[PDB]
């Protein structure tokens, strides 16, 4: 495994676009989601300096295949997923393939639904644990690949 | 209800002590009791039984139980209403039904019923006190443990509680206990060593007969298809123990089996099945190597099935393919895997030329699968191997002959020409560094497809240059439709400017 470099983290904190260029490829691979969200989402601040920073981000963006996958992830509507999650959570309060295989074969929205359900189940388990530490197993999160 | 539920434990113990007749009768005629002793052997008192891992059967069983309970409720209400009309002349309702909580349907051989929690508690107490699971382990006939075998989690405790069941004549049970094994610890180690020697005799030794060898190998083969990674790890570990340095047992030792040819077809079939669900890149590579070196090419059906399975691996498991062929670490093992895949697909193409109907510009005709076609395309995009390029060039010329039209495709059912190159595959070809593939993808691209492809990242520099040229040509041809398709002129103009340092269309966007 490889953790995020401290230099990478401080560069992200300082939004130092030039240092983002200095960052090596694996660090960028780890940091992709925030970077692509930054480059694609409508800019909250509309300053010309920030626009140029966005140009630099675009300059750096190339060289990643997962960019397209993340774009597809973002494409999925979120209001429907949110309401479905709320209903499922209320119900909780009141697949032949392994989870990893389902995550793989299924499309982006299915991946979202699966992971969201798993995390919310874990959250409910922690809430009801009454401070007792436990362990939960998920082949999805235990799959190195 | 109380008597009906309290009757089950007595019959369960009676069967456990007389399994030859009473136990078999309960196992066959009464599903409710049939699952009850399963509960004790598995030591898992979970309804539906943990033995049945099939989700749809579990849901079917749940729905059947729910329907039976609702029908029983309705019938009890009707009968109690009859009784009330006869005696008290009172209307019987859900909240006014006394027999509802006292009576139950007397259908022991019918649909299975939910054991009460207290019933399950006393079953588990009885099993713990009387080591009932170990009783049937001692009972050789009828040993329903092997019937269930025909699962490791509930096997663990059962085997550990049944020390005298370490051998159990059946070779399937021998292998099961070997996988389970995979002062007291020293004795277990010695017994496992003796069992390993026995199985080594049964496979490589002079006593190794086809029946026992096939049983031993097929047990591991079938359990390698378990979705749980632990079962597959145990199976491969046991196979190696009996027999890519870590896979040399499969690569080098397995071919040395005296009945290796006798079991080769079954092994190849099992590996083909397991590839569709395997996760480890190295294990997948070992599977591919063994299949390339040992898959029977004689059967047309076998060859087609292997090609289709490898195509499924290439397409559906592009993530694992990327892990294998990470450009950061081009390894000798990865190159060998690529060479094996290329050789396999070249042999398949040779057989085909010697589902969609494909006709070559040379006149050759054959009906292959578009997924397999895309598989060869992906392997071509991977680039030539470092060791051998003959197969790579042969396939490249076969599918994309130079200065020649590509092989025509048609639908088998309708004979209608189909898009041999989907947009995503064309994009992957664009990202690839092969000039011939890049040109083939570039040919016949719509303006919208060009825009979408430009939107992608990681594409080679010369490829962006060619895309810019193509977009300029499209602007020259029909700028109006392209501008209509354009959504954010500034967005695409900025992207084009980025590509520039990574023209006419840029001017059009600025306009």
């Amino acid at each position: 495994l490889q953790f995020v470099s401290p230099f990478a983290f401080e560069a992200m904190q300082k939004v130092d676009v030039v240092c983002l260029a200095s960052l090596s490829d694996p660090e960028l691979r780890l940091l992709l989601p925030c970077l692509v969200r930054m480059a694609l989402c409508a800019p909250a601040d509309q300053s010309q300096s920030w626009a140029q920073d966005k140009k630099l981000i675009l300059r750096l963006l190339s060289g990643v295949e997962a960019v397209n996958s993340i774009v597809a992830l973002l494409s999925v509507d979120f209001h429907a997923l949110e309401q479905d999650a709320s209903k499922e959570q209320q119900l909780r309060h009141k697949l032949q393939h392994g989870l990893t295989l389902e995550f793989e074969h299924s499309d982006s929205p299915r991946r979202l639904r699966l992971v969201l359900s798993e995390l919310l189940a874990i959250m409910n388990k922690v809430s009801e644990s009454n401070g007792e530490f436990f362990f939960k197993s998920s082949e999805l999160f235990e799959s190195p690949v | 209800s109380t008597l009906y539920w309290k009757a089950w434990p007595l019959l369960l113990v009676v069967a456990a002590f007389n399994p030859e007749n009473i136990g078999l009768a309960a196992w066959e005629e009464y599903p409710t009791l049939k699952m009850l002793m399963e509960m004790v052997m598995t030591n898992n008192y979970s309804y539906p039984p943990c033995t049945l891992t099939d989700e749809e059967t579990r849901t079917e069983m749940l729905n059947r139980e729910l329907q039976t309970a609702q029908r029983e409720k309705q019938e009890i209400l009707a009968f109690e209403g009859h009784l009330a009309a006869a005696s008290t002349k009172q209307t019987i309702t859900e909240s006014s039904s006394l027999l509802l909580s006292q009576l139950t349907s007397l259908d022991p051989q019918g649909p299975p019923r939910r054991p009460p929690p207290h019933i399950l508690d006393q079953v588990k107490s009885l099993n713990q006190s009387l080591r009932l699971g170990h009783l049937l382990c001692r009972s050789r006939n009828p040993d329903f443990l092997l019937h269930i075998i025909q699962s490791m989690p509930w096997l663990a405790d059962l085997v550990q509680s049944s020390e005298g069941s370490l051998d159990v004549l059946p070779v399937q049970c021998l292998c099961e206990f070997l996988l389970h094994d995979a002062a007291k610890k020293r004795q277990r180690q010695q017994k496992q060593r003796q069992l390993l020697g026995r199985l080594q005799d049964l496979l490589l030794g002079p006593k190794a007969d086809e029946q026992t060898t096939c049983e031993v190998l097929d047990y591991f083969l079938r359990r390698l298809g378990s979705s749980q990674v632990a079962s597959r790890v145990l199976a491969m570990k046991g196979l190696s123990l009996v027999l890519l340095q870590g896979y040399q047992w499969l690569l080098r030792d397995l071919p040395r089996l005296p009945l290796f040819d006798s079991v080769r077809s079954t092994t190849a079939l099992a590996l083909q099945q397991a590839i569709h669900m395997e996760t480890d890149p190295q294990t997948i590579s070992a599977y591919l190597i063994y299949l390339s070196q040992h898959t029977p090419v004689e059967e047309q059906a076998q060859h087609s099935d292997l090609a289709l399975d490898v195509a499924r691996l290439v397409v559906e498991r592009s993530t694992i393919m990327s892990h294998l062929f990470s450009k950061l670490s081009p390894s000798a093992a990865s190159d060998a895997v690529l060479s094996a895949l290329l050789s396999i697909f070249s042999r398949y193409v040779r057989r085909m030329r010697q589902q969609v109907f494909l006709r070559w510009s040379s006149g050759e005709t054959a009906t292959m699968h578009i997924l397999v076609v895309h598989a060869m395309v992906i392997l071509l995009t991977l680039g030539p191997p470092r060791a051998d390029d003959s197969e790579f060039q042969a396939l490249l010329d076969i599918w994309f002959p130079e200065e020649k039209p590509l092989p025509t495709a048609f639908l088998v059912d309708t004979s209608e020409e189909a898009l041999l190159l989907p947009d995503w595959l064309k994009l992957r070809m664009i990202r690839s560094e092969v000039l011939r593939l890049v040109d083939a993808a570039l040919q016949d691209l719509e303006p919208q497809q060009l825009l979408l492809f430009v939107q992608s990242f990681g594409i080679p520099v010369s490829s962006m240059s060619k895309l810019l040229q193509f977009l300029d040509q499209a602007v020259a041809h029909d700028p109006q439709t392209l501008e209509q398709n354009i959504m954010d002129k500034n967005y695409m103009a900025h992207l084009v400017e980025v590509q520039h340092e990574r023209q006419t269309f840029h001017s059009l966007l600025t306009a």
